[PDB]
């Protein structure tokens, strides 16, 4: 049976906050298609060959 | 006449093939070698009764 992910529990409580003190710079990629192959057909040549 | 009109706009058009090319006919077959023995029956000296 597949596992959705690692279990977690945030220690929520009023009059309590968490503040980061350091940072990290991340570079990520992303690929997107743009165009496909341009093609053409000849009707009579394909249907009735010579 | 492939767009079926008399006025064409600016651009590039992909036409068809209307030129006609004459053609001949040809036929080939193997070597006729194994003939039948017709001479023995049609050119026999004596025929049976
Ligand atoms: C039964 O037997 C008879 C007699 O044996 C046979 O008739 C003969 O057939 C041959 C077939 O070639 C004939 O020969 C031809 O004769 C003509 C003139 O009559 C010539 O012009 C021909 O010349 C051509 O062929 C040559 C090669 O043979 C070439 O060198 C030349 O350049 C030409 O292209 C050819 O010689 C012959 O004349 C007859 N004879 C008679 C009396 O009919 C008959 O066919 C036989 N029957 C069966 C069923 O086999
Ligand atoms: C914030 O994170 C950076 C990155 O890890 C820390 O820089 C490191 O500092 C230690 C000790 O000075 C070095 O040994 C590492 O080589 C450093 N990493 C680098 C330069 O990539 C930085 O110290 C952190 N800031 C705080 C306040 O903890
Ligand atoms: C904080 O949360 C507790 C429950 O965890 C509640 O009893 C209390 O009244 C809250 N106080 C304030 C000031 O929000």
């Amino acid at each position: 049976t597949m596992s959705l992910g690692a279990e977690n529990s945030v220690a929520y409580s009023n009059n309590s906050i968490a503040i980061p003190t350091n940072f990290t710079i991340s570079v990520t990629t992303e690929i997107l298609p743009v165009s496909m192959t341009k093609t053409s057909v000849d009707c009579t040549m394909y249907i009735c060959g010579d | 006449c492939t767009l079926k009109s008399f006025t064409v706009e600016k651009g590039i058009y992909q036409t068809s093939n209307f030129r006609v090319q004459p053609t001949e006919s040809i036929v080939r077959f193997p070597n006729i070698t194994n003939l039948c023995p017709f001479d023995e029956v049609f050119n026999a000296t004596r025929f049976a009764s």
